């Protein structure tokens, strides 16, 4: 299940990290767009290393 | 529609008359074709090795030829058959 | 041996023959097996005679002569041409237009073995008609012997 | 017995019998266990035959009437050339049997398939249904055994032939 | 009429000679379709005869091959 | 001579590299900070795992029929 | 349901409801092929056959027409082609054959598309058909029966007059 700590695989096929695995950071429960906060290792072209995903494009690894 | 899906082929896409042959007598059909068309080449290659007599192309017989057509058949009517068998037909 | 006839000795008794167990093994292939086994069995019977007749008389013809053929075994190869040939035409068209189509009939079960249409000339009660049937099982496998 | 001389353990150190598990590519590339199998049983049964074959003729055995050869590695095309008609229904016979093989069973390859390895329906003498389970099963660990025996044997027979010295027991026996 | 009357091996006979000299009658000959294979001896090139007859065998496969679709027929 | 017995000897040699260079980066993958290693290498564990490959076609086999070699589809893809 | 020609058979279905359907189909041929044509080819073969073998036995009988080319001159019905075609009286008579039936294969077409054109009907001369649905298909009945008798008659005269060189008599 998404939660603090929790390890997920992205589902998104825009981002760089599909197919990849990342720690939810934080879930917000205001009903925002794209509550979950996930954190990788590898930064993107950018240089980044965090995103905001949606429960739905994120499946609990474990 | 002639879109299939499993291990076997639905008859319709044997044609029109094929699809309500027996297995069986497509698979007569399919030796007796297969046998003609080696015949053929096998008595066609003695004529072309027949010492001269084979100038102007002599060796060309329109029997023969014809004859020789089996060979492709052969294969159709033989995995038409299996079609047919595995239809149950 | 429930399902076909047979199974009987030629004295009478029964006797189930089928060391090889080849009905089980095969039993799809049963209703064939019965087809040939009259078959063969009214070919031979035929064969048996006539063998006798060659030696006792012939077709008026000088081919058919004695003189021609002394032997009975000989006429198959003096007559090959000609005669034979004849014959050879007429019985392979039986089997592709005749006997071909009767046995896919046999396959489905939707005639017995052995049946051609020439029981127009048999027997009304089904009992006296069985015992005929199995006078020719018999005496044809007894003429398949004797023939060799 | 399984595996007496492996002290009753599967024998494949390879893993032949494991690739056909493995996930991350060549999709139904591998064989399925059911494809081995009855390539083992075929690879043996035929390797028996041909092993017989050798020694019957080198024992200086010959058929009445059959065509005459001295290379037991040439024979095939003399009799191909010396009897044709005879090469051709043996030949016939032969496709008509691997193909029934499988026409009728299914695919093995991919594990489809509905037909035991090695039963290619030839019981004519109904042993499957005159003897007991236990005599069947110890019947067919013989017929794999002695099979696979014979391919080492004709393995020899090849090696032989082309490494000088590969095998020196047969040497000894004088063989070529 | 060999054409029509079957006798086709007629349309091969009488090659042009090794000796002929293109453009010419000087050991020409009167065959039309033949298959001898390789070049003409003085020009190098490949006989014509042989090209008509490809382009004949080319044509009936052809042919034959246009009539595989369906066409309100 | 000319070409195959030649030819085993690249072989040997190219995978031998090939494969203790996958050990290594694998390896130190885990460590307190992967990339750092990568610039500056940890000389006695390079050693060890560097001749550790003159079996490596054994090594290589057998990670193959464990599933351990080839992944599976849990790699990044492009959009399309 | 077993065939009437052959009482130890099954009937043919397809061929029911059909002129000269006596039960006789053996090896099944209609099971698989379209009826239409088979029916379309039975009848053709037999008008062809019935003008054959009448031709064939006219000339056998003299009836050579006035003038004849002198080519022609003693001519059997057989041996009658190559002469006839060195002439031009078999080509002269080909292309309007052809003509005939290149329409006529439109037709079939037409037939196996389903038009509504019986097999066998080019509407020619019906006004002899009788008018009673009864009447017209004994008509019919007769031409096939005329015809089926053609066919293995023409076969009989070309067959037995090459082999053994044979007029009228045994032609
Ligand atoms: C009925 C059994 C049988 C079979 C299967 C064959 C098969 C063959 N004969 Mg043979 N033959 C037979 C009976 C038979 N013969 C008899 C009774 C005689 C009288 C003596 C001969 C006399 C004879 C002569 C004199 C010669 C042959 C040759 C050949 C080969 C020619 C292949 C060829 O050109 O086809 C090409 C045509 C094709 C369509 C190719 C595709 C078909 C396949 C790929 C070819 C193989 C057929 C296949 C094995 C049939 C078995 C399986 C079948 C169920 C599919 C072929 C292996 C010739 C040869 O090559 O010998 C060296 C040759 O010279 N035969
Ligand atoms: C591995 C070879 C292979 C196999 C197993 C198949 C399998 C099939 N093909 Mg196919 N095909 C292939 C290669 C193959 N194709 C190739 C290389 C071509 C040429 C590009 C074709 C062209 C082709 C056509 C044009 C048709 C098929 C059709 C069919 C289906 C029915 C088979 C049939 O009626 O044959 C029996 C065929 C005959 C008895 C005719 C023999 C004519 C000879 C070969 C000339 C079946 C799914 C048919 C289909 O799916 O119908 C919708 C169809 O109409 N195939
Ligand atoms: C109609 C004109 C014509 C003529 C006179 C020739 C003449 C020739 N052809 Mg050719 N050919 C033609 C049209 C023609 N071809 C076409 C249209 C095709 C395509 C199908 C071919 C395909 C072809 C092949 C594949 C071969 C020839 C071969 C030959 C040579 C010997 C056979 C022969 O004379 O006929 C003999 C034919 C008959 C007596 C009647 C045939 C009637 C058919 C079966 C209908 C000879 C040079 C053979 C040759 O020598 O080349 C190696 C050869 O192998 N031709
Ligand atoms: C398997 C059976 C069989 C076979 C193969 C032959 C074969 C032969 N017989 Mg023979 N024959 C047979 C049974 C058979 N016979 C019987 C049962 C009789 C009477 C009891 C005869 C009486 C007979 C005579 C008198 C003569 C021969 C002769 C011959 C030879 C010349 C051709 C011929 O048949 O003559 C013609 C044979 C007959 C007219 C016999 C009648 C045919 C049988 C009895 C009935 C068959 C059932 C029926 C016709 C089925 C037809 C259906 C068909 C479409 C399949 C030939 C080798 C001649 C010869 O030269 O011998 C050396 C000769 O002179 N046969
Ligand atoms: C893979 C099996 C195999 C194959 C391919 C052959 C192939 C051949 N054998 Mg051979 N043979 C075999 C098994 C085999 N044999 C076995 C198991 C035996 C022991 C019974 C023999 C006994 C044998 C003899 C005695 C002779 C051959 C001969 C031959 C050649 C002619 C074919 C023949 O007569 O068939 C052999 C017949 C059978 C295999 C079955 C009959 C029962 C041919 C090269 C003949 C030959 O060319 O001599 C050099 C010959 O005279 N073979
Ligand atoms: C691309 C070529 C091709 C294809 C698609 C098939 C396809 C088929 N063959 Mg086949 N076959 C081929 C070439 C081919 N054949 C050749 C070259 C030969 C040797 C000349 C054979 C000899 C052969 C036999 C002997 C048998 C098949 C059979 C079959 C059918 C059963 C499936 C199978 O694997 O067996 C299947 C429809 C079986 C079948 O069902 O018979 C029709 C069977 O028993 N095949
Ligand atoms: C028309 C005759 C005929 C028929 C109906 C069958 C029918 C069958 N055969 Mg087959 N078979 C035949 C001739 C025939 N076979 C011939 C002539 C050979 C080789 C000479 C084979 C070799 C053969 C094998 C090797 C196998 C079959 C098997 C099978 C069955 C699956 C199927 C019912 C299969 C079977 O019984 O599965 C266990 C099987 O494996 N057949
Ligand atoms: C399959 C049909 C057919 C074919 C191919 C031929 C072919 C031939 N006929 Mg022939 N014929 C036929 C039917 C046929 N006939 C019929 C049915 C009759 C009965 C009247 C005749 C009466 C006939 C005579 C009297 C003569 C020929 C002759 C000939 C030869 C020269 C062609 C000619 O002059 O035609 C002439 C054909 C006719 C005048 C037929 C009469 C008109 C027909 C019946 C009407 C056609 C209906 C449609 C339009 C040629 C071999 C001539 C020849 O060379 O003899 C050696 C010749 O003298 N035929
Ligand atoms: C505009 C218009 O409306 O015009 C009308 C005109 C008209 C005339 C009204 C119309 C028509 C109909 C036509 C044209 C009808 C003609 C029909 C025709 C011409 C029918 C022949 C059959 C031949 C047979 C059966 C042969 C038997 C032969 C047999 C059975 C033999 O055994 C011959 C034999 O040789 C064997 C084989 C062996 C020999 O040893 C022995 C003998 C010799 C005995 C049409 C269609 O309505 C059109
Ligand atoms: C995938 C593919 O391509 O399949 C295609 C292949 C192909 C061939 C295109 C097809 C076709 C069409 C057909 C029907 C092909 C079959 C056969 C073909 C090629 C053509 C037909 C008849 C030839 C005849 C009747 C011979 C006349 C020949 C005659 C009457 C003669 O022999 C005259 C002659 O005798 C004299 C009088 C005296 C002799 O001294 C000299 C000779 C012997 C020469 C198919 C089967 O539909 C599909």
């Amino acid at each position: 299940m998404i939660d603090r700590n929790s390890k997920v695989r992205i589902l998104r096929k825009e981002s760089y990290w599909f197919n990849q695995i990342g720690t939810v950071a934080t879930v917000d429960q205001s009903g925002i767009r794209y509550p979950a906060v996930v954190r990788f290792e590898s930064v993107n072209y950018a240089g980044t290393n965090t995103n905001n995903f949606a429960l739905d494009e994120l499946v609990e690894v474990k | 529609d002639m879109t299939w899906e499993g291990e076997y082929p639905p008859s319709k896409v044997l044609g029109p008359i094929m699809s309500k042959m027996p297995s069986g007598l497509l698979a007569i059909i399919s030796m007796a074709s297969l046998g003609v068309c080696v015949y053929s080449c096998v008595q066609t290659g003695f004529l072309l090795r027949e010492p001269g007599a084979i100038e102007n192309g002599s060796w060309v017989r329109w029997y023969y030829v014809v004859e020789g057509l089996g060979g492709p058949l052969a294969w159709g009517t033989h995995v038409a058959s299996w079609i047919q068998r595995k239809n149950g037909m | 041996y429930n399902h076909n006839s047979g199974g009987v000795n030629f004295k009478g008794d029964t006797f189930q023959f089928d060391p090889l167990g080849l009905s089980e093994t095969y039993a799809p292939l049963v209703p064939f097996f019965r087809e040939s086994e009259i078959r063969h069995g009214r070919t031979a019977m035929l064969a048996v005679t006539g063998f006798i007749v060659q030696d006792f008389v012939r077709i008026p013809g000088d081919a058919y002569s004695f003189e021609a053929v002394p032997k009975t075994v000989g006429a198959h190869d003096a007559l090959l041409e000609g005669p034979m040939h004849q014959l050879l035409l007429w019985i392979s068209l039986w089997d592709i237009v005749i006997t071909y189509p009767s046995i896919q009939a046999t396959m489905k079960g939707e005639r017995e073995p052995g049946d051609f249409g020439w029981k127009w000339l048999a027997p009304k009660d089904e009992a006296t008609l069985k015992k005929y049937e199995m006078n020719e099982l018999l005496n044809g496998r007894l003429a398949m012997m004797a023939v060799g | 017995a399984f595996n007496p001389e492996m002290a009753g353990e599967v024998f494949d150190p390879m893993g032949f019998g494991k690739m056909h598990e493995i996930k991350g590519a060549f999709p139904n590339m591998f064989p399925n266990p059911q494809f081995l199998e009855e390539s083992e049983i075929k690879h043996g049964r035929m390797a028996m035959l041909a092993w017989t074959g050798v020694w019957a003729t080198e024992s200086g055995l010959h058929f009445p009437g059959a065509p005459v050869a001295d290379d037991w590695t040439t024979a095939l095309g003399v009799w191909a050339r010396e009897d044709p008609g005879g090469f051709g229904i043996v030949l016939l016979l032969l496709s008509i049997a691997e193909g029934e093989g499988v026409s009728h069973a299914g695919d093995n390859f991919r594990g489809v398939s509905k037909k035991t390895p090695g039963d290619m329906g030839f019981d004519w003498m109904g042993m499957t249904k005159k003897l007991s389970a236990d005599k069947l099963e110890r019947y067919q660990t013989v017929e794999k055994k002695n099979g696979r025996a014979a391919m080492i044997a004709m393995a020899s027979l090849f090696a032989m032939k082309a490494i000088p010295g590969s095998v020196p027991i047969m040497d000894m026996l004088g063989a070529n | 009429t060999p054409f029509f009357t079957g006798n086709w091996t007629v349309y091969a006979e009488n090659p042009d000679s090794a000796t002929h000299v293109f453009n010419t009658s000087e050991g020409s000959g009167t065959a039309i379709l033949t298959f001898l294979g390789g070049f003409h001896p003085q020009t190098q090139s490949l006989w014509l005869s042989d090209m008509a007859h490809h382009h004949l065998a080319i044509a009936v496969v052809f042919i034959v091959a246009g009539h595989m679709y369906r066409t309100n027929f | 001579a000319e070409f195959i017995l030649p030819g085993f000897g690249f072989i040997y040699i190219s995978g031998w590299i090939g494969w203790v260079g996958r050990k290594y980066l694998r390896a130190v993958s885990t460590s307190a900070n992967p990339s750092e290693s990568e610039i500056i290498i940890n000389v006695p564990l390079a050693l060890k795992i560097m001749t550790t490959g003159y079996i490596w076609p054994i090594s290589a086999w057998q990670e193959l029929i464990s599933n351990d070699l080839v992944a599976v589809s849990e790699e990044i893809t492009v959009s399309p | 349901a077993k065939s009437k020609a052959l009482p130890w058979l099954p009937n043919p279905s397809n061929l029911d409801g059909r002129i000269g359907a006596n039960g006789f189909d053996p090896l099944g041929i209609s099971e698989y092929f379209p009826v239409d044509y088979l029916v379309e080819s039975e009848i053709k073969h037999g008008r062809v056959c019935m003008m054959a073998w009448a031709g064939y036995v006219a000339v056998d009988l003299g009836a050579r027409i006035y003038p004849l080319p002198e080519s022609m001159q003693g001519v059997t019905s057989a041996t009658a082609h190559d002469p006839a075609v060195a002439f031009g009286s078999m080509g002269n008579m080909f292309i309007w054959i052809a003509l005939f039936e290149m329409v006529g294969w439109i037709g079939l077409s037409q037939t196996l598309q389903g038009s509504g054109r019986e097999p066998g009907d080019f509407g020619w001369g019906k006004q002899f058909m009788g008018k009673t649905q009864a009447e017209i298909d004994t008509m019919k009945l007769k031409e096939l029966t005329n015809g089926r008798a053609a066919m293995l008659a023409f076969a009989g005269v070309v067959t037995q007059s090459v082999l053994y060189d044979k007029g009228f008599p045994y032609f």
